[PDB]
């Protein structure tokens, strides 16, 4: 607590120094600093493997003069280094071109008095204490079944951070945060086929984490479930995106409605503002001020206030995700999305995962996807998949070495249901998602 | 390089050789197989043109020291974003806590040896004037817009890095490198009757920006790449649904070498094999690819993005034959994994920065040319795909499944390249796919200088390459 308050003071002073140095030679300036400290450990077969002490610091500045911008950064926060960084950005801004959409965020939108979102829950975890948590997780996985023949280890991470932002409208605000996580990853084998999977727990406070024994049990369960997969034959079939990949399915929306994509006409949703792009029962709620939230933030990366919004309301796209620059390009105002989205929530429609299998009857459950394969400008979708084949509403066998393909516009519009099995460790939180049909490429 | 780097990283920060001795000695108080000190300073610049104007520029500086203590499987690691005696002491005292037991303190005397120079030590940031750099971007914009009336947007960026590194270790290694890296990227948007698509080109290497104004087959390189981004965009604009399922795939020369990067490259990194977690573990001497295939990882290529004059452990880059006529010969190593496997360093110990641990990583990974002409390869396919360009890929090294996604592809019908098709992800088993390689072309090339490789959160510059080749059966993730 005292180490972090010592850092916070230093960081606030660095921001104020940088802004003062910029003020005589620029019309505007924005300064961001951060410091993250903590430990990362791993175990192999229950014995310490790696112990890494982390300490990262950063200062970035953007300056504006005659609507010309320039940026510079440094990990050295000494007064002389700050002076050089400010000068570097000012020098760049002499040579860039005037761009009227560039500039400090609008004063009326800034979080001058930012809310306390209770993100900071420090723990004094020693390296030896950390190793024991990682070892417990890994050992619980390894002891689960005799087909678990190798390991990628246990891991524990615990870090605290401080962030401060200021700009030339007089905003200067900062906040502290923590994040802790525990994982394990093991390898199982059957008839010369190896598979690997993992499990994890994550939270802002140590007392919000699952036990190491829970993590290990989950790891073993997932890994063993992968054994002896089949390569499906090429077909059209319904597809459930399991919760852990369904979040990413909605995640593709972020790029598609980002103001930067919109003003450049490089999104397949360009003509979809106010149109029904999802089912009429589906709402995507954004909750930036959730206490302790994994992606809660009291302001965005330009210092703009973050707001409770329904991005999708009853299937309808209500807004773009705008930053100061993209908002100005479109004749709009920032929506506080510089640096991304801040806790999305999509409610279930009443069915458990088991009930979703029964509703589908026969089809594919995807649990892991590989590759990029998503076109931002057309919505065309083609990704490698692993998961399970379902028939008679029951999982029959794992599958791998297949692809799934379609187009996001059709995929989103025709979602059948979203389950109550909500994934709660992510920014976007939702249950599993049933689509009526995709093209599965295989044998 | 060593004296010049030593003056910048050590002398300028109040450090001498004898301070290296003292800090290595502090590590060697504990029972360790190895310890090292890694010093780095780097400078990054970027310039971006968009909407016909110089929109943005950045200048980013970092510096620091990383200290490792290693005993068998174990590593302790701490680092600081400054180069000073106190930072080294604090980092060594934290890192060495990996083992409590006392050691004998017997380090090897520090002693540098020569290595072949692979790139200039001339700083690319300072070697060309600011207006001449911006003229490269302006010329890309002009050429791309002039190439076709359907070009509506052009984004062109220039990036440059100048990095100094020095490593000192308990095994006596004392080594330095001076690393330049430049990249030109171009992205264009085309529009016709309300339909829009994008195309990209670019490249670079370990040299100054003058490369982008040098000749490429009778034209200025920047101009040729500007035209290539437009050509790509227009192909994509015309593309129709790709077919779905297992079929023959002919891969073009160059960047389609992503195949090798995913199907065998990561799988042959020594960390996975030492642990036994790779499908290739224990398979040295076995047929893992067709007999037509010789795959190398080559850190020695002058001026190339993926090359390493020394790796981050001070081991000079090497030409490493991984697979020879289909037979697995060995793995890419770092010092840690080489010791545990009873093998030797290969020049593959790489780290993203002083703030990250090294591990076995690729450099330039490519397949040697064969006897077939590209035309003979295409003429051999009754129905399939020709894929001359790709985006990225990904691999599960345990289950041996990999993917890579096309960025330009065509149907082949009756031995002829026909209709352009939309982006598709291709998927296969690494070993099984390599065993399906039935024709290898006589037209090896490497990528233009665009490769980025990610492992354990650490991104590095790499190269890939191959001639044109035929995979007899590969699963194509189309819709049709
Ligand atoms: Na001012
Ligand atoms: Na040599
Ligand atoms: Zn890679």
């Amino acid at each position: 607590i005292s180490q972090v308050e010592a850092q916070r003071k230093i960081l606030e002073e660095a921001v104020s120094t940088a802004l003062e140095l910029a003020s005589g030679k620029s019309d505007g300036a924005e300064v961001a600093v951060s410091k993250t400290t903590g430990i990362s450990v791993s175990t192999r077969y229950g014995e310490v493997e790696n112990v890494e002490f982390n300490s990262d610091g950063a200062l970035g500045i953007t300056v504006y003069h005659q609507n010309r911008k320039g940026s510079a950064s440094s990990t050295d926060l000494s007064p002389q280094a700050i002076a050089r960084t400010v000068q570097a950005a000012l020098d760049i801004a002499r040579y860039t071109s005037p761009d009227p959409c560039a500039g400090v965020a609008d004063k009326e939108l800034l979080a001058f008095d930012a809310p306390d979102l209770d993100l900071f829950h420090p723990a004094e975890v020693s390296p030896d204490e950390a190793i024991e948590l990682a070892a417990r997780a890994e050992q619980a996985a390894l002891q689960a079944d005799k087909r678990i023949t190798n390991t990628e280890g246990g891991s524990f991470n615990s870090h605290y951070g401080v962030k401060v932002f200021g700009n030339s409208h007089g905003m200067l605000q900062g906040y502290c945060s923590t994040r802790h996580s525990l994982s394990s990853c093991v390898i199982a084998e059957e008839n010369g086929d190896m598979e690997r999977d993992y499990a994890y727990t994550i939270g802002r406070a140590m007392s919000d984490l699952q036990t190491p024994e829970w993590v290990g049990a989950d790891c073993a369960r997932r890994t063993l479930s992968r054994l002896s997969p089949r390569k499906l034959s090429t077909m059209k079939a319904p597809v459930i995106f399991a919760n852990e990949v369904a979040t990413g399915l909605f995640g593709h929306l972020v790029g598609a409605i980002a103001g930067g994509s919109v003003y450049r006409k490089s999104t397949f949703l360009l003509d979809s503002l106010g149109k029904q792009i999802l089912p009429d029962w589906l709402t995507i709620e954004e909750h930036p001020h959730l206490l302790k939230g994994l992606a809660s933030t009291p302001f965005d990366s330009e210092g703009v206030r973050t707001e409770r919004r329904d991005i999708i309301k009853d299937g309808i796209l209500t807004q773009w995700l705008l930053t100061s620059y993209s908002a100005r390009k479109l004749g709009l105002k920032s929506t506080g999305h510089a640096g991304g989205i801040h806790n999305w929530r999509i409610a279930g429609q009443g069915l458990s995962f088991e009930q979703m299998l029964k509703e589908m009857g026969t089809g594919l459950v995807v649990t892991e996807l590989m590759g990029q394969g998503v076109s931002a400008i057309t919505g065309d979708y083609s990704r490698g998949a692993a998961g399970f084949w379902v028939e008679n509403g029951e999982i029959q066998y794992p599958v791998s070495e297949i692809t799934i393909a379609g187009n996001l516009k059709d995929m989103w519009r025709n979602i059948v249901t979203v389950g109550n099995d909500i994934e709660t460790r992510s920014n976007i939180q939702c249950g599993s998602v049933l689509l009526p049909e995709m093209k599965i490429a295989g044998q | 390089s060593l004296n010049l780097v030593s003056e910048q990283l050590l002398a300028a920060n109040g450090l001498k050789h004898q301070d290296l001795f003292a800090i290595l000695g502090q590590l060697a108080e504990r029972r360790l197989d190895y310890g090292d000190l890694y010093f780095q300073s780097s400078y990054h610049e970027s310039w971006v043109l968009e909407d016909r104007i110089i929109k943005d520029g950045s200048y980013n500086i970092d510096q620091g020291v990383g200290v490792r203590a290693i005993s068998g499987e174990k590593t302790g690691f701490a680092y600081a974003d400054q180069i000073s005696l106190l930072a080294l002491e604090q980092s060594a005292q934290a890192a060495r806590t990996i083992v409590r037991d006392s050691g004998d303190g017997k380090v090897q005397t520090l002693g540098a040896v020569e290595h072949s120079p692979l790139y200039t030590s001339v700083d690319p940031l300072q070697s060309m004037s600011r207006e001449e750099k911006l003229d490269i971007l302006r010329r890309v914009d002009k050429v791309a817009r002039e190439a076709d009336k359907r070009v509506q947007e052009v984004t062109a960026s220039l990036s440059g890095v100048y990095e100094l590194i020095l490593v000192a270790a308990t095994d006596g290694t004392l080594a330095a490198d001076v690393r330049p890296l430049v990249r030109l990227s171009v992205s264009v948007l085309v529009e016709e009757d309300g339909k829009r698509e994008r195309g990209a080109s670019g490249g670079g290497g370990r040299f100054g920006y003058e490369f982008f104004l040098a000749d490429l087959d009778g034209e200025v390189r920047a101009d040729a790449w500007a035209k290539e981004a437009v050509r790509m965009a227009l192909v994509n604009l015309s593309a129709v649904a790709a077919p779905a399922g297992t079929m023959p795939v002919v891969l073009g020369a160059g960047w389609p070498g992503v195949l090798l990067h995913e199907a065998v490259g990561h799988g042959l990194e020594g960390d996975f094999n030492r642990r036994g977690t790779s499908v290739f573990s224990g398979q040295v001497g076995e047929l893992v690819a067709s007999e037509l295939c010789t795959v190398v990882d080559d850190g020695t290529m002058v001026d190339r993005r993926g090359s390493v004059a020394i790796d981050d452990e001070g081991t000079p880059g090497q030409y490493n034959v991984l697979i020879e006529n289909g037979i697995l010969k060995g793995y890419m190593q770092d010092k840690l994994n080489a010791r545990l496997m009873g093998m030797t360093p290969t020049g593959n110990g790489r780290r993203e920065s002083y703030a990250h641990l090294p591990m076995p990583r690729m450099t330039n990974t490519y397949m040697l040319p064969g006897k077939s002409t590209p035309q003979e390869i295409i003429e051999s396919v009754e129905y399939g795909i020709y894929a001359p360009n790709f985006g990225g890929g990904q691999v599960d090294i345990t289950s041996d499944k990999f993917v890579f996604s096309t960025s330009e592809a065509y149907l082949i019908e009756n031995g002829k390249v026909t209709k352009p098709v939309k982006g598709a992800t291709l998927i296969g088993s690494g070993i099984e796919t390599m065993q399906q390689i039935s024709m290898v072309g006589n037209d090896l090339k490497l990528d233009n200088g665009v490769g980025v490789c990610g492992k354990e959160g650490q991104s590095l510059p790499v190269g890939v390459g191959q001639p044109t080749l035929k995979v007899d059966n590969l699963t194509v993730g189309g819709t049709a």
